[PDB]
């Protein structure tokens, strides 16, 4: 140890050559136990260091090679004394970096070098990207973007633009982002892009500027649309006359796509309805439309033919903000009727049909028999070419858009339903063919669907025989046509095509029903439905079930102007058919059963026969077919339980040798489709009783098999910047069988407490609970973050809460896990958006002992730092929002504040009280979503109302807060915003609370002429 | 600094 101390005072002296000689010791003498002893050391050997570099920077190609050779040795320092873990203090080193690089005097090289250590050193780790505060962030930016503005070109100027994208990245992932104010730092680059014609590194620029925008648009929204329209016509003439590569094109789309969606968000086309127009954007929005259309007639638009998914979408929200230099749906129609080429057709037919996918309205009536009468003369080409696909989608389109019409006119209605059945003639025929049997199919849905076409006898024949194997478009066709319509008699048919979906080659060749995944509870529908008396009946019956990016920012922007408002807003069976069935059924399960070998057949299709034969079961169950009691007895249920057990081999086998690499897909595609298999929800569907037989099927063995595999798996031992530790590129191939593993057991323990079973719930829950024992769980390791976070996402159940004691072993290791991702800002909201899940097994206190009040204060206290922390402005808008969640689910689960109390530096907060202090945050979307949500404090939420005087309290708590975030004031957008909030907040309450509507409207009354409310808008929310 | 993450029932 003082060997080196030695070393470094002797370094500190300035010798003639004997400083090489003590450079080349100091590189040579980094050996273990020196490096054992810097554990802590280094940051004095740095300093020492810099002290070196100054004294010799101090004293043209030979002080090139030195430069070179000295940034040679910094980053062999660099990579040394960080390779097993990041050690080395942040700050002084971005210091360091920043000194090196905006002084002009050492040589490019040497700056490049500086900039590239910068980016593979600090920038890709994740300590120092998270550690690093906000006012360096904004110098580094304004060092590295002044460094780009420059007029010396080489090539480390495409380096320098990487750097600013990381940094942008970074200041808008781990800080409050960037002022408004450097967005005319970006300008300048633009600029400067119209006459430089090399444009060296403008994709990443570009990139940076949209990373900037996404953040930005939140607030200042009306700046980003003026922004807009300064840029736009530079990028347009860029575009223009640039080489038009690939990667600059790509951004320059996406850039206009982000500036469409702010300034039309989700298709708004006119200023009354939420959109934002000016003569600048309407004359950019024509430019652009006319670009496009030029891009399009081009081979590099696109052997292949079809067009980029993303300029098809542009394309089409243009033509829709465009059509009311006519430019309606008649250039589109001339586009088709001349074009003869295919390769200057498909382009128009992909614009149509996603102009009418994405708005039905778009298209007007008039133009419904012109368009089917252009489509139906290119379909009928005996051959089938490469445009018949976008042509039969495109029909299935214009179909789909007139079932939702009904002001037809019965002269339009008689000749669409001439077109209909002519086209539906030409596209029969034809539909051998497979290679276009995704699309045939669907089509015709599209026509059954709407009812169309009247379905003749030809057209059930095409199922029954081998005309045509089963597979899912073919299926769904078929139920469909079963909703809809009557299978003629011609018995003979409905045994038919019972064979045909159960057919099986005789003696190998498994069916097709069993290779391929089908949607769920699909194949059981139809085949239960087909042995009905009133198959049409059946089916509507199984049909009429209830129901179990940018876009957010979008539908906040229509939540501010108030354009959208969440808030006020008997049967019997053919006992001959039946009877067929079941014996179809079991022979086909038993010659699935015999033929099984131990390596030969696959697992998924034993679990695809269960799960196919218990669907069977539930869906006799859900009608009085069957019983619940003598299911269990029938044949059926015996055959899949010994096609499950014949399943358990695998995890037997793989739970012998954990090594194997090759079984993992099997094993993980098995254990998908039987999570798929159970459900969770409640309501009484065919789900629910197939999903309870699928469980009464699982024996014991299987679970600890599974249980025991879980538990030695987890004992067992380009991108832009630092990478997440949540993502999934972190995980292996064991990793995710692990995780797929827990969900399975997770769900199985979940759903087994309602029923009765083979196995142990409890059992299980203890190995499960084992998982993250204190002495086993490392926090640091990324696979145990995702298996603590699953468990808690997963384990508490609201219908049957779980114990206390195993509440407390759930949060236990919560305090220490949250302790270690203090600083990362993405990983604390993934753990409060999991957290906020306990809540409900949290809120219950009838067995009140001491174990719940210990568990309460555990949650709390951490909800209570959160929220300390938050006051102190520690945390971004996200990690609020998470909490802002959090704190809602906390004031449903306890209305009335009785133990839901944070308690922080001595004090005590009732949740109520800090809730609306969120009324005036500094970032819009936080406000509105607390805004939306304050309804809590008025209604039970669990509808009965609360008490007149906690009322009266928590709205004139509301308002004043509401009131002080204006009364605190180029910047119309935060007044827009706060006045926004305030209606939002008194809109809410009117609507949920009868008896604050009085107080309520004279609030607004007030605030009409007080807060100058815009009279417009409270007429039309008053109106609403 | 970090203690406040920490639960105390004393």
């Amino acid at each position: 140890l003082n060997d080196l101390l030695i070393c470094c005072r002797q370094l500190e002296h300035d010798r003639a050559t004997e400083r090489k000689k003590e450079v080349e010791k100091f590189k040579r003498l980094i050996r273990d136990p020196e490096t054992i002893k810097h554990l802590d050391n280094w940051d004095a050997v740095f300093r020492f260091l810099q002290k070196y570099i100054q004294k010799e920077t101090e004293c043209q190609a030979s002080r090139q090679k030195k430069m070179q050779e000295i940034s040679s040795l910094v980053k062999y320092f660099i990579k040394c004394a960080n390779r097993r873990a990041p050690r080395l203090k942040c700050q002084e080193l971005l210091n360091y970096i920043m000194d090196t690089v905006k002084d002009s005097s050492n040589g490019a090289i040497y700056g490049a070098d500086c900039s590239n250590i910068l980016l593979k050193d600090i920038l890709s780790v994740r300590k120092y990207w998270c550690e690093i505060s906000q006012q360096q962030w904004l110098e580094l930016f304004s060092v590295y973007f002044r460094l780009y503005l420059k007029p010396s070109q080489d090539v480390h100027r495409v380096l320098v633009a990487r750097i600013i994208h990381a940094v942008t990245k970074g200041c808008c992932s781990q800080t409050d982002g960037l002022n408004s104010k450097f967005l005319d730092f970006f300008s300048k680059a633009i600029q400067c892009a119209r006459q430089e014609k090399s444009s060296s590194g403008l994709n990443h620029i570009l990139a940076a500027l949209t990373i900037f925008l996404k953040t930005l648009a939140v607030n200042f929204r009306i700046r980003v649309c003026e922004l807009g329209d300064e840029i736009l016509p530079t990028l347009l003439y860029i575009w223009t006359q640039h080489r038009l590569n690939d990667s600059l094109k790509e951004v320059i789309i996406e850039l206009f796509q982000l500036q469409i969606y702010i300034h039309h968000p989700k298709g708004a086309k006119t200023q009354e309805k939420g959109a934002y127009e000016s003569t600048k954007w309407r004359s950019i929005l024509y430019n652009l439309y006319d670009l496009l259309v030029n891009e399009i007639s081009h081979i590099g638009s696109r052997r292949n033919i079809a067009v980029k998914e993303n300029l098809i979408e542009l394309m089409a929200d243009i033509c829709h903000q465009v059509f009311n230099i006519e430019l309606g749906w008649e250039v589109i129609k001339d586009h088709l009727q001349k074009s003869q080429n295919d390769f200057d057709l498909v382009p128009w037919l992909q614009i149509a049909t996603q102009l009418i996918s994405k708005y039905p309205a778009s298209l007007p009536n008039c133009e419904l028999s012109p368009l089917l009468m252009i489509l139906s003369q290119l379909l009928p080409q005996q051959r089938h070419g490469e445009r018949t696909p976008y042509v039969l989608r495109c029909l299935t389109e214009v179909a789909l858009c007139q079932d939702k019409r009904s002001n037809l006119e019965s002269s339009q209605k008689s000749d669409l339903l001439k077109l209909w059945n002519k086209i539906w003639c030409i596209t029969f025929r034809g539909i051998s063919s497979e290679q276009i049997q995704a699309e045939n199919f669907g089509l015709l849905g599209a026509i059954i669907q709407g009812s169309l076409v009247e379905v003749d006898r030809e057209f059930w024949k095409l199922f029954t025989g081998s005309a045509c194997r089963p597979s899912c478009p073919a299926v769904c066709c078929l139920t469909l046509a079963l909703t809809t319509s009557i299978v003629p008699g011609t018995f003979s048919l409905k045994e038919s095509i019972m064979k045909w979906l159960l057919f099986y080659q005789l003696e190998t060749e498994v069916p097709p029903i069993l290779h391929s995944n089908f949607p769920h509870l699909v194949l059981e529908k139809i085949l239960v439905s087909l042995t009905m008396k009133n198959c049409k009946a059946a089916m509507n019956f199984f049909q009429s079930v209830p129901e179990c990016s940018f876009s957010e920012v979008e539908e906040l922007f229509l939540q501010t102007t108030f354009d959208k408002m969440d808030f006020l807003t008997g049967f019997s069976v053919h006992q001959n058919l039946k009877e067929s069935l079941d014996r179809c059924l079991l022979g086909l399960s038993e010659q699935l059963l015999n033929n099984y070998s131990s390596e030969i057949t696959n697992s998924e299709t034993l679990v695809r026969c269960s799960r196919l034969l218990v669907g069977v079961l539930g869906c006799y169950c859900y009608m009085g077919v069957i019983a619940e009691e003598e299911a269990y007895k029938s044949e059926l249920f015996q055959k899949a339980k010994s096609l499950m057990q014949c399943a358990g081999e695998s995890i037997t086998l793989f739970k012998n040798k954990t090594n194997e690499e090759f079984r993992i897909g099997s094993l993980r595609n098995m254990m998908q489709l039987c999570t798929r298999c159970l459900s969770n929800c409640t309501k009484k569907s065919p789900n629910k009783i197939a999903s309870g037989f699928f469980l009464r099927l699982l024996t014991s063995k299987l679970m600890n098999d599974i249980a025991d595999i879980c538990k030695s798996l987890a004992s067992f031992i380009s991108t832009i910047g630092a990478i997440n530790p949540l993502a999934e590129e972190y995980l292996s191939k064991q990793d995710l069988l692990f995780l797929d593993m827990l969900k399975f057991l997770c769900l199985c323990v979940t759903t087994a407490q309602t029923n009765t079973v083979s196995f142990r719930a409890a059992d299980i829950r203890r190995k499960l609970l084992m998982l993250i024992d204190s002495s086993t769980l490392e926090p640091t390791k990324s696979l145990h973050l995702h298996m603590y976070l699953m468990l808690l996402k997963e384990l508490p159940g609201e219908e049957y809460p779980l114990p206390m004691e195993d509440v407390l072993e759930l949060l236990k290791p919560l305090s220490n896990v949250c302790s270690l991702y203090r600083r990362d800002q993405d990983v604390c909201k993934t753990i409060l958006n999991h957290v906020l899940h306990v809540v409900k097994n949290l809120g219950q206190s009838n067995m009140d002992s001491e174990n719940t009040r210990d568990a309460q204060g555990q949650f709390l206290t951490v909800i209570g730092a959160f929220w300390h922390l938050t006051k102190e402005r520690k945390y971004i808008f996200s990690v609020r929002m998470a909490l802002v969640n959090c704190l809602k689910t906390l004031l449903e689960a306890d209305p009335y504040s009785k133990w839901a109390i944070l308690n922080v530096m001595g004090k005590d907060f009732p949740v109520n009280e800090v809730f609306t202090q969120f009324l005036a945050d500094n970032h819009h979307q936080v406000r509105m979503l607390a805004a939306e949500s304050i309804n809590r404090l008025f209604q039970d939420t669990k509808l009965k109302a609360l008490p007149l005087k906690l009322q009266q309290t928590a709205f004139e708590n509301a308002y004043l807060k509401a009131q002080e975030g204006m009364r605190e004031m180029e910047t119309l957008d935060e007044i827009y915003n706060r006045k926004s909030v305030l209606l939002t907040l008194i809109a809410v309450v009117l609507s949920c609370s009868p008896i604050c509507e009085k107080q309520a409207l004279f609030a607004l009354c007030k605030s009409v002429k007080e807060n100058g409310l815009e009279p417009h808008l409270v007429k039309k929310v008053l109106e609403k | 600094a970090d203690d406040l993450f920490r639960y105390n029932p004393y």
